[PDB]
């Protein structure tokens, strides 16, 4: 109750004013374990009463940060889960056979239980997916490869690092100005006996052309195989592009959102221009127009291959990912 | 039989010319149906036997390729009903209420293609257009109620002037709209932010079957980098493999010097696909008809 | 002066008349060397001024480019005569014979294209061209002259059926031709082996200016691999450098809802282009224009 709504409250407040959960994967355990909780303690009869409220609730945590689409793939895995839940309890897609071959009021006792397991084993699930990620890296790594990478992406430092255990290759790590975490990445790696270089994102063209593959993260991935990553990421894709260079997206299966690239004026996260242009400048930060995006849009046909903890999969199969993970009627939410 | 071919022909034609708003695939299932109605048969076999004939026949009247995606998608909602019943009784009972069901769930996709398709368009975007299209329109019908500003561009389409007929439509609710040749598709492409089509046949591997001009546009779209949009119901999946242009089959190119009348456009010049089972990928047609077909 | 404004469009209109084999370029060269025969002046800097007064004026008479083109090397021709001979008397006469040697070979011009031109086409193959063009209907009566057998798909030409006229003139020398919707390049073009269009004007970096459908014919065939061959004589060579369609002057796109008459090709979908000064990669068209102009 007061305990339930404190915490919705937190997570609402740090969601607006930032930070909190530095890693996806933390952020999503605490959706998930916040979900739990609603449905655990707040009273409801019916699925139809969950649904609305699970609903209501995520429509605020979303509407608190936009930019975090974890928090909305939660939610709509978890009503996902509800409706598979009430389907098999009660009753026994869009498709040509559906079309061509022809109520959630009622309450269930044992529902609730069934929800509780099943989100239960999503967050056993969800933990053990950078290793299931990482498990894979042998598989697309030779030996005396070249890598290149952009920002500090968790997944592929864990990618490379568990790739490196037998195998000797090179990594160009570009860091993602302003905010150059690829610092971080880099002296990580080298940390970890991997040979590394620094560089900033004005290179990225210029050394492509001695680079092997490009293997990067992303926050969000789209219905259309369409990525939201960090600022920069489409000019590398662009570089890998012009190059035929193979683009890898080492992302886990709770970054992919059922929304489409048609939402505009809300995908990139803007922050204060002192990132870009400082306040001692003076006078001419009067008259000059200073933007910082921080995110970037990559269309689906820039990228070669998706790793997640299912395995590897090509841009044009998302669509099928995305209808088993989310009902088409909560994607508005 | 009951209901020869001159009947079937006239209630086709009928139904064409009675509601100019339905389109040609709506109007032969619609035909489809009302042959099931009337049938004095017993067996499944000459149902199925009655039913293929009487979509040649109608492909005879219509030389579309959204008839034959309607007779062939009609044939297989028969097998599928047949092999749940045994009986021919029940079995055309349940066929004629699924039937209804169907009528009434393709009479309204155009809507739902509406509703899904607005959202892409932006505020003072620039659309390019090739011919008249009822999707197209509706689509951009629903776009204007949303309080949404927009120019649109038009190719006249020199065999039947459909795009001055479609540059009236749009007059007709305010929409600023200009008329251009078929050669100056590639001189307009750079002005256009993003164009959209409709479809008369979605082919297996998610290409489209179109006016003889589509394929230049998304070419010079592809050229440019912009966007190429298709507008398409469910009912126009064909199962059909094209390889080139001239690997189309004839009785759709031509009776619809040398002047075809329709051309193939390749999934790989296609962005996304708007149609009532949503917006999708190119991919997603083959999955489709794949599943349809066991 | 000597000659007035309205007989000059006069002169002009009956040159152009009389002979309608030779092209707006020609003619309009010969009625700037007929002013310059008649002009009672005795200052270079008001021949100048009154050269550029009546080229003013032929390029108001019709808009193509061609004429500002020739306007443009006459010009050119006018200040290096001035440059060899500073006295205007002895001037005037090398500037007339110069002149008439230049009229001579502006008018071989079209033989030499098509005599260095007719040898790439070979046994059997298909041509795609756009329009009506002399140079090459000339290439083409080379071709057949050379006991070769070919076929010629040609456009209609939708703002005015040239294409219609240069079928008729095809099929007065026994060619097999057929004609084909400004709308179906793109789907005829994998039946075409190569592409032979003309050129209005060639600018700086080696694109042309054409008929309004050049430009998406060009795109239609650099997406099928296939080779783009342009045939231009000299006097079409401009210094203009367009951007974008947008950027081409609008005194040539007009007069000549809204309907420009000529597009834009880029040098990179050219493959090499066929003039009097031989065969060409379209960077050579720089080098010449850099040459003229010091």
């Amino acid at each position: 109750g007061s305990e339930l709504s404190e915490r919705i409250e937190s997570f609402v407040e740090t969601l607006k004013r930032g930070g909190g959960p530095r890693s996806s994967e933390e952020m999503a355990r605490e959706t998930l374990g916040l979900l739990r909780q609603i449905i655990t303690d707040h009273r409801w009869s019916n699925a139809g009463e969950l649904m609305e409220l699970i609903r209501r609730e995520g429509r605020r945590m979303t509407a608190a940060q936009p930019s975090e689409t974890t928090v909305g793939n939660m939610v709509r895995r978890v009503l996902k889960i509800i409706r598979e839940e009430y389907g098999r309890l009660h009753g026994r897609q869009e498709s040509l056979h559906k079309l061509l071959t022809s109520d959630f009021s009622f309450h269930y006792a044992q529902l609730q239980s069934n929800i509780i397991e099943a989100i239960n084993e999503l967050l056993v699930e969800l933990e053990g997916t950078m290793e299931n990620i990482a498990a894979q890296a042998l598989e697309h790594i030779h030996s005396n490869e070249v890598i290149m990478t952009i920002g500090f992406s968790r997944t592929v430092e864990a990618f490379l690092k568990e790739a490196a255990r037998k195998r000797k290759f090179h990594v160009i790590v570009a860091e993602c100005a302003p905010f150059c975490q690829g610092h971080e990445m880099a002296v990580n790696l080298s940390k970890a006996g991997i040979e590394t270089t620094v560089m900033t994102d004005a290179a990225i063209f210029a050394v492509m052309s001695r680079v092997n593959k490009v293997i990067i993260g992303t926050k969000t991935i789209l219905a259309n195989g369409a990525l939201r990553a960090v600022t920069g990421t489409h000019t590398l894709a662009l570089a890998a592009k012009h190059h035929s260079t193979p683009l890898i997206v080492c992302a886990p299966m709770f970054k992919l959102s059922p929304q489409f690239p048609n939402e505009e004026d809300s995908f990139h996260k803007f922050v204060a221009p002192e990132e870009v242009l400082p306040f001692t400048e003076g006078d001419i930060l009067e008259k000059v127009s200073v933007h910082c995006p921080v995110f970037d849009y990559v269309p689906p046909e820039l990228i070669t291959l998706f790793i997640s903890n299912i395995g590897g999969n090509a841009p044009s199969y998302i669509y099928r990912l995305m209808s088993e993970l989310y009902h088409p009627d909560d994607h508005v939410l | 039989g009951p209901m020869d071919d001159k009947e079937l022909i006239e209630y086709f034609k009928s139904q064409m010319k009675e509601d100019p708003d339905m389109a040609s695939a709506v109007a032969a299932i619609r035909t489809l149906l009302e042959f099931l109605k009337r049938d004095k048969g017993e067996t499944i076999q000459g149902l199925r036997a009655n039913l293929t004939s009487a979509i040649e026949t109608l492909c005879g009247v219509d030389s579309s390729v959204a008839v034959s995606s309607g007779g062939e998608l009609f044939l297989r909602f028969i097998s599928l009903a047949s092999l749940e019943y045994s009986d021919y009784s029940k079995c055309k009972k349940i066929m004629i209420e699924r039937g209804e069901l169907f009528l009434r769930r393709i009479s309204l996709s155009r809507n739902k293609i509406a509703d899904l398709c607005h959202t892409f368009i932006k505020d003072g975007a620039t659309i390019l257009t090739h011919a008249y299209s009822r999707v197209v329109l509706r689509v951009l019908e629903a776009a204007v109620a949303a309080k949404k500003r927009f120019s649109v561009y038009v190719t006249e389409s020199q065999p039947d002037l459909s795009g001055k007929k479609m540059a009236k439509a749009l007059c007709h609710l305010n929409v600023p709209v200009t008329v251009v040749l078929d050669a100056a598709v590639g001189y307009i492409m750079e002005k256009a932010d993003l164009v959209i089509v409709g479809a008369e046949g979605v082919v297996e591997n998610g290409g489209i079957i179109n006016k003889i001009g589509t394929n230049q546009m998304a070419v010079c779209a592809k050229a440019q980098n912009k966007p190429f949009y298709v507008v398409a119901e469910s009912f126009k999946f064909v199962r059909l493999f094209p390889l080139n242009q001239q690997d189309v089959p004839d009785k759709f190119k031509y009776k619809a010097e040398e002047h075809p009348w329709v051309d193939y456009t390749a999934p790989s010049l296609i962005t996304l696909l708007f149609t009532d089972l949503g917006v999708l990928t190119p991919s997603a047609v083959s999955d489709e008809l794949i599943k349809l077909y066991l």
